[PDB]
């Protein structure tokens, strides 16, 4: 399974880009793919999304009319038009497969992510800015948020990325995890807000952890991101 | 739409419809508040109150012995739903999550409670008849005497209670479980908030507001019971976590192959939808858990089996598939027309008289021995032996895969005669 | 009636019914008319028509999502019948079909409408509701005062819009196809009307003008939908074709022979109904099918399975028979009575007690091993174990066809053993 | 309840139920007198009653045809049943019984009457709505003006005659025999009292007092007809005969062996209930047949099969078993989760992920290739690939039979594949 | 599948006879048959009818009363007993049996005719009296009815007769058409009148051509009788 | 298939006394049972009942609260515990069974009788008191009842008892006979009385005979016997 990427090149301040991504390894045509955005340096940021067969679409507030997606089946492709681009989208795009378990509410995690293509020019959830310590003894992040992001039944899923690397899901569906996981991280789901419990933390193990739940609102808000280190 | 007829085994796949699955419950917990209609009481004769009265008790009085109550279990879709249910409903019989409930109900009507399970339900008082009978019922009958000559509160509670007898008859008629949620359990607004009120996607929403008679029959509604004087049950409204996916119907005809007067015919037993949830198809073989408006088809993710994708062959070529296609070899075949969405496939074997024509030219022509597959745009009427089938008026592209009939290589002779579950990669080598 | 135990097979084959076969349906557009209800408006507290007239409101509302659109097609009678309906349907749906009805409906309370597709229909106008909401509910609610003090019209909406809301009940509740005609979408003037209107002979229109109670089950309705205020819906009633035909009900048991404690049994599948529509047997298998009002069994063609005239074999010698017979083999068996309509056969075996009796003698014997047939005449009352059966009342002509059971020669020690479908003629030589 | 789980089979019986079979019928015969509706006639406009008067007649024609004529006999439960009713309402239909019923009912509300046919049966008179046609709707419709501007007669009529039309509306859905007792044609208070007035032991009468929406589901109503302006109609109660037996649910997953991607699977037929109503097991396999109100069972006899006290060997040892156990096998099998009363067992092969995991902890742990049974205290939900199920919350006494699966030790290579109703004992040696 | 109808002999007026078709060749408990009767040099005319199980019996208006009809399925016997016969019921008299395909109007349809037998004692359809032309070319036939004729629904059904012979069913069920018959017949129906055209009119083709429908007041009217003819 | 009966001892008045009642042949566990008296010299006496599970329990409206009735299904037994018990109570204690139809009504019938056992301390309906005759014709026994016993609808069962011997069932519901017994039985119950007749009765039926039936008020009411004797 791979999501590879091509398109991401200097663009002037108001010009046209196209982002293509092939994915090879499973039925593109069952998936609603997602273009998820990165800074460099800030957390990441949802985008546009796309259902299995292109019939519902929907957009961030900051890209509404701006960008559009489009998908073809029959190549098993999935494009991105970004027209009239401004100065704040100098950033890394993921194509990202989504899954949604909908037992109790709709929230699709982006279990499978791109390795992201560069792009240049000439009641958002809000978690810990940082936290620090020693192997060993157990640390906490805490992702919090109401009303419409977790304070509506909606899920919050835990993705771990480390640096100069495409996110991976690390916690789905509040609690559970998925296989490859070490069972060493641990999360739960108390009334509106979320907890990663890391203990017996590696050297090696040390990344930024970023809290996704879909909001009523604006869909699907990503965590400001926990920076975490080792001494 | 497109339907390919696949000739290899007499067959039409149907695809171009897109997926509805339900995969979760959302718990709307109505609180319907009668009042203190056991206190007041009647002694004069009737008065189109003392009727009223003595039927509102009578309801009252009768849904306290039925209870939705845990079930024996099962295995089909019905049986995981009403399972589902009643694990929230035991949680909701507990006296601290009632008295919580209607706690917060007292003051306004709308409540988003969490359950000490976990859940998120959504907590609805129609508490209407309650005020009637608590301001305007009791003060009129402050004796006994029910002959008030006013006849304004006689067909005003009248209007009122209508609901509440309703809500009755449904609860006792189903002994707790009512099979879908109707226009008395929930009214068009009540819906219509609930589905605002739901964790889930702008596309769902808009889907499940436009289909909104279909919320109505993929949900039910749980009795929790009797407590005090209100009437407290939870509808399950359905989620549907997985929309939008390719789904295909599969429908079969027996394929015959005869010499001598004696038959030989292959007949597919994987006859229904077929659905994609996440790279991994879904079959459902009972046709009364999928069922289709326009384009998109609803379905249960609890009555879907599981198939693995290798049984893509089974409709490319099944005389060296490799997947064991589930097809039944018998004798002496069945005449038949199968209607498939956008035409038909006729099999009519031996002295029975076959024929195709339009609704203008007449009987356009008649059919060889064998099935055949017939558009609905180069006929309008089947007619077989004496029996006259109308053809559908939809528009789609039709296929056909041409090759030769898989039972006309299988020396006709004899067979097995495997008939319940049979491959023919293996059982029919 | 009359009824022939044959013992060669142990089952009972009842004759002296005869045929009432649907072969076709008769399409009666109703345009149930409701007015500008949705123009008015009320703002004052519940009036008793505020909450009416938000309940027609919401009807009418939720009438919207409820249209019966094309279903999946299939190949019972129903699915056969619902396509049927549905290829007139969409004809009606064209602008120029319902403004052509309305137009001719706006003069008259019925019209004899043909369509573009060449199909003739009755269009039946309802609208009596339309007419008093338009001049007479409307005339004192010019304002958005609904508080009128008479208290006679809120009574009158009441009496008037109860046949609206039962039929957006109950195309809500069914999704736009309900199973049978109700007295709500058509009364029994209209009925009545619409068989005086039919293009029938005299003997159909008198039969089920004495049988209106299964006219009303043998059709359905179907609902176009809601055009700009008018309801409009087709019901299609049925037209019996082959009338008056012989038939016959066939009911079987497990005929059982057994030594040393092991046991070889043949149950006959071909259980049902066959009638004969013009020359050529046709057998229903479900049950519900064919249901009989009084001698009179009425059917659908569309559900029928067309069987070949030397089927009478299997009624005559089946030891010896040319035409394959249907048999299910087995060993172990299963004690059960058959009820037949005239009298019951009865198959218990292994350490079952059996016994017959009157209501007067008390216990007249004890069944010996093997089947045994028991009219209704010389017992009241069969007594299997615990379970107590009670024969039926009516009066026939009993026989039975002696003859020694074929089962009883087919060394019961060990038996190929086919259930599911092979033919004692081939099989089981 | 105490569910173990036979690991042998891969099955799980759940014993701790008690029966309550339903052995007899207890006959109430309500005669609903109408009045002299058709006398009476209106030719002005709608008057609120001309419309009323209207809608009884048209009810009242129309119950002429739907008088519940002879079925056509069967062998399932409801087929013995309606023959049983039927028994005693062509009893009933004669002139003598009619014209006694009503004679001894003119003066009294109730009576106990014993027909010719020897069994007693009790009158009821619901003779409402005639009290008022015959004294105050006569008295203001003396003339033919039907247009009284009291509106006390509008809005009386339209509360006595909802019952009559409720009675109309089923019967004629229903074709003259009602699938179950409704609120309409015997109230709370006349359920009580026939419940009160059966000659049934004490803890019977307590049994049915308290499950009033059990007793109201076992039953049904036949027409006997309309005679003169009285349509009198039966209800036929049940009556257990046997009570506080023990029973037991037994479920089936299909158990498998596999190798070299190719699999051996065998799965129980003889899933459902069985209880004991006298020293004799009887197996229900039908779900609907039993349903379970707590611990409570309530079944009916006539659809039980009986089966020998030898088959409770299938649950202890089936590979030595003497009493030949039924199963069926098969290859390639089906991945599904068996709901059961206490716990679940889900049997998964193939690709197809399979978890466990609570509410609060998460997935708790993956699934094994093959069979497992998961009880509800170690979790609470269990997910197959997409699909989730929410387990049960009851307590109990869960227990694993330990061994060894039997499926295991028949060459999973190629295996005899005997798939409907084929033993063990002998078929698969 | 033919008739062997017997017992047809002059009489005096005012007498009785007993007319019986023998049927053979089919299961004659299954079909209705019917008694249709044809005046010397005149069109036919239709008389009685009788119900597969001899339940319902219907009778002309003309012929009500006088007339009755019986069968009996042991021996597969027809019988018509003619009372007090009027001077007009010199006539040739045919036996038929009778199918209705009942899909949309229950028009029943002669397919099976007998020999028919000659008695000498001592609101409907009509159509154009004579259509002549060369052979070769087309022509066409035309049979209008009144509302209760061809208005109410009922299927048109057009019959061939050659001078001294049994007609045979050339179409049925408006537009349709047996074995046995060319494709050179074909007809329509239209509102409230049907029409034949002969495509390619040969010297053997022709014949009298007559239509039935049926009517609510009486039954299975029958045309006027057309006579072609060419040159 | 027997049941043995144990622990009837000599007890002074006011003290307590168990009886064990211990069943071989069948399945304890689905059959309800029943204690029934026999004083010295008079009628059979119900005393009280127990149901299959020991759910459902009744009790003679002579000795509710006094007696005790269990029963325990591991060892197939069943106890009776008297307490503080009169000088009335000296009798003969049968252990029986119960088997009701429930076809028309339920009235257990006590198919099954054990032994007995002494203890000795230191609406009903009648029937004729004694018959008698000479062997060879036919003789007849009326057993009457009020309202609430046979006019209730509840059947009525006949059981023949020999002088010191176990009670056997003769006739259960209403007319019917179970196996072994001769046809020369024979019973008929009409509205509120039952009769037995005994068709040319031998020297061995010198027997009392008693009627049994179920009251509304006092469950499982026996008759008061009657004396048949050969001369
Ligand atoms: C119920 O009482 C309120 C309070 O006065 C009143 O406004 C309303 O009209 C009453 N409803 C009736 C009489 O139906
Ligand atoms: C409204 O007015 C009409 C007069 O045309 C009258 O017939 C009708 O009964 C009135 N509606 C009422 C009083 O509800
Ligand atoms: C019917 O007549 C009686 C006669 O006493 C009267 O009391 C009553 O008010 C009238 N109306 C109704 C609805 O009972």
């Amino acid at each position: 399974v791979q999501l590879v990427e091509s398109g991401g090149g200097l663009v002037k301040p108001g010009g046209s880009l196209r982002l293509s991504c092939a994915a090879s390894g499973f039925t593109f045509s069952s998936y609603s793919m997602n273009w998820v955005r990165q800074a460099p340096g800030k957390g990441l940021e949802w985008v546009s999304s796309i259902s299995a067969s292109s019939s519902y679409s929907d957009y961030a507030d900051s890209a509404k009319g701006r960008f559009t997606i489009s998908r073809d089946n029959a190549k098993t492709s999935l494009f991105l038009q970004m027209n009239s681009l401004r100065a704040e989208d100098t950033a890394i795009y993921f194509c990202a497969r989504a899954r949604a378990t909908g037992y109790s509410s709709i929230t699709p995690y982006f279990d499978i992510w791109g390795q992201g293509t560069l792009v240049t020019v000439s009641s958002v959830v809000t978690q810990t800015p940082s936290v620090s310590g020693a192997p060993g003894q157990r640390v906490t992040i805490s992702c919090t948020g109401s009303s419409s992001n977790i304070g509506a039944g909606y899920d919050v899923h835990w993705y771990q990325q480390l640096p100069g690397t495409a996110p991976k899901l690390l916690i789905y569906d509040n609690n559970n995890r998925p296989s490859g996981v070490p069972d060493r991280f641990s999360a739960s789901k108390s009334g509106t807000s979320a907890s990663l419990a890391i203990t017996g933390l590696q050297a090696e193990d040390e990344a930024d952890y970023y809290c996704q739940s879909y909001d009523r609102n604006l869909s699907g808000v990503f965590g400001t991101g926990t920076k975490v280190t080792v001494l | 739409l497109k339907e390919s007829y696949l000739e290899e085994s007499c067959s039409t796949i149907t695809e171009g419809y897109l997926s509805v699955l339900r995969t979760g419950w959302y718990t709307n917990v109505f609180t319907l508040e009668v009042g203190d209609v056991e206190n007041l009481t009647c002694t004069d004769g009737p008065s189109l109150i003392k009727t009223e009265l003595d039927l509102t008790k009578s309801a009252l009085r009768e849904l306290k012995t039925c209870s939705a109550d845990q079930g024996s279990g099962g295995s089909g879709a019905t049986a995981a739903a009403v399972t589902a249910g009643i694990a929230i409903a035991k949680t909701i019989r507990l006296e601290s999550e009632v008295n919580a409930i209607k706690g917060c109900l007292k003051t306004t009507n709308e409540c988003v409670s969490t359950l000490g399970n976990g859940v998120r339900v959504l907590a609805t008082a129609v508490r209407e008849l309650k005020e009637f009978v608590s301001k305007n019922l009791t003060s009129a009958i402050n004796k006994n005497k029910c002959d008030i000559p006013d006849l304004k509160m006689a067909v005003s509670f009248s209007q009122f209670n209508r609901r509440f007898l309703n809500v009755v008859r449904q609860f006792s008629d189903n002994a707790g479980i009512t099979p879908a949620i109707s226009l008395d359990l929930m009214t068009d607004a009540e819906l219509a908030r609930a589905v605002s009120y739901m964790p889930t996607s702008a596309g769902q929403i808009k889907l499940m507001l436009e289909n909104r008679c279909m919320v109505r029959r993929k949900g039910f509604g749980i009795l929790i019971g009797v407590y005090g004087s209100s009437v407290i049950y939870m509808v399950q409204l359905p989620i549907f976590g997985v929309i939008d996916t390719p789904c295909w119907i599969i429908k079969a005809a027996p394929s015959c192959s005869e010499k001598d007067g004696n038959y030989a015919c292959l007949l597919r037993e994987d006859q229904g939808w077929y659905c994609k949830n996440a790279g991994s198809t879904v079959y459902y073989p009972n046709d009364k858990d999928c069922e289709t408006r326009g384009d998109h088809v609803f379905c249960d993710t609890a009555a879907g089996i599981n198939v693995a994708e290798q049984s893509r062959e089974c409709n490319i070529n099944i005389s060296t598939t490799n997947y064991p296609c589930k097809v039944s070899t018998g004798r002496h075949p069945i005449s038949m027309v199968a209607l498939s969405p956008l035409g038909a496939l006729v099999a009519c074997y031996k002295g029975v008289s076959c024929s195709i024509g339009s609704n203008r030219v007449g009987i356009i022509k008649q059919l060889p021995k064998g099935c055949s597959y017939i558009t609905n745009q180069d006929a309008d009427t089947v007619t077989i032996d004496n029996t006259v089938y109308q053809l559908s008026k939809v528009e789609g592209e039709q296929h056909v895969i041409k090759g030769r009939p898989v039972s006309s290589s299988f020396d006709p002779i004899k067979f097995p005669e495997c008939q319940f579950n049979c491959a023919l990669d293996q059982v029919f080598e």
